[PDB]
C-alpha cells in the first residue's frame, strides 16, 4: 500500500501544505482542525490540520473527535483541550495528545481501548506530517506526533493521517520543537494544547 | 533510537 514519493498524490507537498488555508488539499471532504498552543503561559499561535479521511478515515474521525469534544464518557467529554506534548526530539518530531496520563503511557480511542492500524499508504517523507504513536501492531490510541523531519523508518508502522496547513502552523512546530528538554526529552516548561476544534 | 512509542520509549 505504501506509496513512493514519485507516486504522492496533488496537495501534500510542504509548498502545497505551506499555501493552505483552512480548507483541505488533499481530498475535499477531509476535515480541518486546530490547536491553539501554550508555551507556559504564552500563546505561541494555532496549527491547522488537514485530517486525510479519504487515506485513514478512522485515524482522521478519532482525531477529529478528540479535537471537538464530541467524543464523552459517561457524558464527560474528552480529548486535546488541555493535553500536552510530553516527548520533543529536535530534528525529528514533536509527541502529544496523551489526555489520560500525560507522560506517554495514555492509550484510548474513541472505539475503546485501542483500534488496528488502517493502511499505510502514506511515507513519512517530510516535515509537518500527522501520525499515530502506538506500542506496535494495532495499538492506536491518541497519541500522535508532528514530524520535524523526513523519518521514512517509521513507514508501514505508524499511520500517516494529516498535514498542518499554513506557515504558522509550521512556525509553532518549529518553536515546540525547540525548547529545552531533560534527558528524557521531556520539555522543562509544559507545551499545552489549551483549545482545539474543527473549522 | 527514534522510535514514536507509548509507554517504554525504547532505542
Amino acid at each position: 500500500s505504501l506509496l513512493s514519493e514519485s507516486e504522492l498524490p496533488a496537495g501534500i507537498s510542504y509548498a502545497e501544505a505551506m499555501e493552505g488555508g483552512s480548507r483541505p488539499l488533499l481530498h475535499p471532504d477531509n476535515p480541518v482542525v486546530f490547536f491553539d498552543i501554550s508555551i507556559g503561559s504564552h500563546e505561541a499561535g494555532r496549527i491547522k490540520i488537514e485530517l486525510f479521511k479519504n487515506l485513514a478515515p478512522k485515524s482522521a474521525e478519532n482525531f477529529r473527535q478528540f479535537c471537538t469534544g464530541e467524543f464523552r464518557q459517561n457524558q464527560v467529554p474528552i480529548g486535546y483541550k488541555g493535553a500536552t506534548f510530553h516527548r520533543i526530539i529536535k530534528n525529528f518530531m514533536i509527541q502529544g495528545g496523551d489526555f489520560v496520563k500525560g507522560d506517554g503511557t495514555g492509550r484510548l480511542s474513541i472505539y475503546g481501548s485501542s483500534f488496528p492500524d488502517e493502511a499505510f499508504v502514506l511515507p513519512h517523507f517530510r516535515s509537518g506530517l500527522l501520525s499515530l504513536a502506538n506500542s506496535g501492531p494495532d495499538t492506536n490510541g491518541c497519541q500522535f506526533f508532528i514530524t520535524c523531519a523526513k523519518c521514512d523508518w517509521l513507514n508501514r508502522k505508524h499511520v500517516v493521517f494529516g498535514q498542518v496547513l499554513g506557515k504558522e502552523s509550521m512556525q509553532v512546530v518549529r518553536k515546540i520543537e525547540h525548547v529545552t528538554v531533560d534527558g528524557g526529552n521531556r520539555p522543562r516548561i509544559p507545551v499545552t494544547v489549551t483549545q482545539c476544534g474543527e473549522l | 533510537x527514534l522510535l514514536v512509542t507509548a509507554g517504554l520509549v525504547l532505542a
